[PDB]
């Protein structure tokens, strides 16, 4: 079925660098460089207090159709990932359904800014304050903590692309059908990424990537922080969110 | 009961 479901060689490693990185590239939703050069377009203490002053609701609602905007782009990722579409339609939404959010949240590190704690949000760059509405202030400050972790490593574009490709080809994902043939894909997803790191002398970042309990507990505090607004305007999330964010964080 | 997730998987 695939090339990498089996023992890869070294120009087979090379050629899987190359792939990831330009599938990455292709799906990446927003450049670098157009959210390096926003930096500076941060909003007004008046901008702040408009969105503090928002419904709960209309807040929740906002963030779920620009996390589901973010997660189409990880889909489409996924679906051009060497070996993914060559996975059973059980393991690739199994894969996605664990994974999505979690490519995102490292995603989200190129959208923050580590020298004032600001977050490309509609527009502009805004602090955790802006986010205020929403009423899960513990759930946000992780995720900002987060990206200010992984700001700390100073990602380049090809190490997010090659390690975003390990967090979603993960054997572990309960539910998986075809375990074995997502241990081999994975592994040699894990050589790609090490080559790459070995190749760029950065090898130095390994023992500073996030342990993989912190991506599952940042995913777990949002399954539960939803489920608490799901109480407080059940019509809203049945009514007003999108589809796929039901599909994948509030079982349909 | 939503299932976008085998739709946007099956559209090429
Ligand atoms: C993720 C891919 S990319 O880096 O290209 C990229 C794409 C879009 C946006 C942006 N587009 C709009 C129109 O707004 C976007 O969707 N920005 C969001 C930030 C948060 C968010 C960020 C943190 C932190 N750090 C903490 C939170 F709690 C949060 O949600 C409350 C949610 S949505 C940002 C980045
Ligand atoms: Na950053």
């Amino acid at each position: 079925e695939n090339l990498y479901f089996q023992g890869a060689s070294l120009t087979e490693i090379e050629h899987l660098v190359q792939s990831v990185c330009k599938s990455y590239r292709e799906t990446c939703q927003l450049r670098l460089e157009d959210l390096l050069r926003q930096r500076s377009n941060i909003f007004s203490r008046e901008e702040v207090t408009g969105y503090q002053r928002k419904s709960m609701w209309e807040m929740w609602e906002r963030c779920a159709h620009h996390l589901t905007e973010a997660i189409q782009y990880v889909v489409e990722f996924a679906k051009r990932l060497s070996g993914f579409m060559e996975l059973c339609q059980n393991d690739q939404i199994v894969l996605l359904k664990a994974g999505a959010m979690e490519v995102v949240l490292v995603r989200m590190c190129r959208a923050y800014n580590a020298d004032n704690r600001t977050v490309f949000f509609e527009g502009k760059y805004g602090g955790m304050e802006l986010f205020r509405a929403l009423g899960c202030s513990e759930l946000i400050s992780s995720i900002f903590d987060f990206s200010h972790s992984l700001s700390a490593l100073h990602f380049s574009e090809d190490e997010i692309a090659l390690y975003t490709a390990l967090v979603l080809i993960n054997a572990h994902r309960p539910g998986l059908q075809e375990k074995r043939k997502v241990e081999q894909l994975q592994y040699n997803l894990e050589l790609a990424f090490h080559h790459h790191l070995c190749k760029t002398h950065r090898q130095s970042i390994l023992a500073k990537l996030p342990p993989k309990g912190k991506l599952r507990s940042l995913c777990s505090q949002h399954v539960e922080r939803l489920q608490i607004f799901q109480h407080l305007h059940p019509i809203v999330v049945q009514a007003a969110f999108p589809p796929l964010y039901k599909e994948l964080f509030s079982g349909g | 009961k939503h299932k976008i997730l085998h739709r946007l998987l099956q559209d090429s």
